[PDB]
């Protein structure tokens, strides 16, 4: 696909059986979910952004579909404003940017 | 330290 | 020019006879340049990002050359972590993320 920035870019991705609407952010390293209970061991982290840091849960190697690309990899759960897909998971599926 | 660089006005 | 995400997407900018590094952010919907001195009459804005808001100062009509290509639009200041190149300028040197 090939998808504008007129508007802020957001797709829907799948896990756990739970579809919910992200942002394809460039930059973000990592992929940021809000709150959501995901099975397995994880481990705590701190990210920066543009109004300092918040503490988040790290989980690995978890399924996640975009737009109908399938990648598996990190993921960050903690109080983000929104839903973010990073590089992690951007590079995954052929991401890049173009002009 | 990783940075999530979301940003909105 | 296509760049891959594996890395942080930086790239040189140019802007009042200076050069910076900026990241294309396409999370962002404004362009923010860490702290600077630019021409002008410039107005006290509020964003916010993870961790919070911060203050920065609005500057209107810039023109920016980013990797070669050019731009006029608004650029704020301020204590951002990173420089930003936003989705505000992203479009005007047509810009669009492909997989």
């Amino acid at each position: 696909p090939q998808i504008t920035l007129w508007k802020r870019p957001l797709v829907t991705i799948r896990i756990g059986g739970q579809l919910k609407e992200a942002l394809l952010n460039t930059g973000a390293d990592d992929t940021v979910l809000e709150e959501m209970n995901l099975p397995g061991k994880w481990k705590p982290k701190m990210i920066g952004g543009i109004g300092g840091f918040i503490k988040v849960r790290q989980y690995d190697q978890i399924p996640v579909e975009i737009c109908g690309h399938k990648a598996i990899g990190t993921v960050l759960v903690g109080p983000t404003p929104v839903n973010i897909i990073g590089r992690n998971l951007l590079t995954q599926i052929g991401c890049t940017l173009n002009f | 330290k990783a940075r999530v660089l979301a940003e909105a006005m």
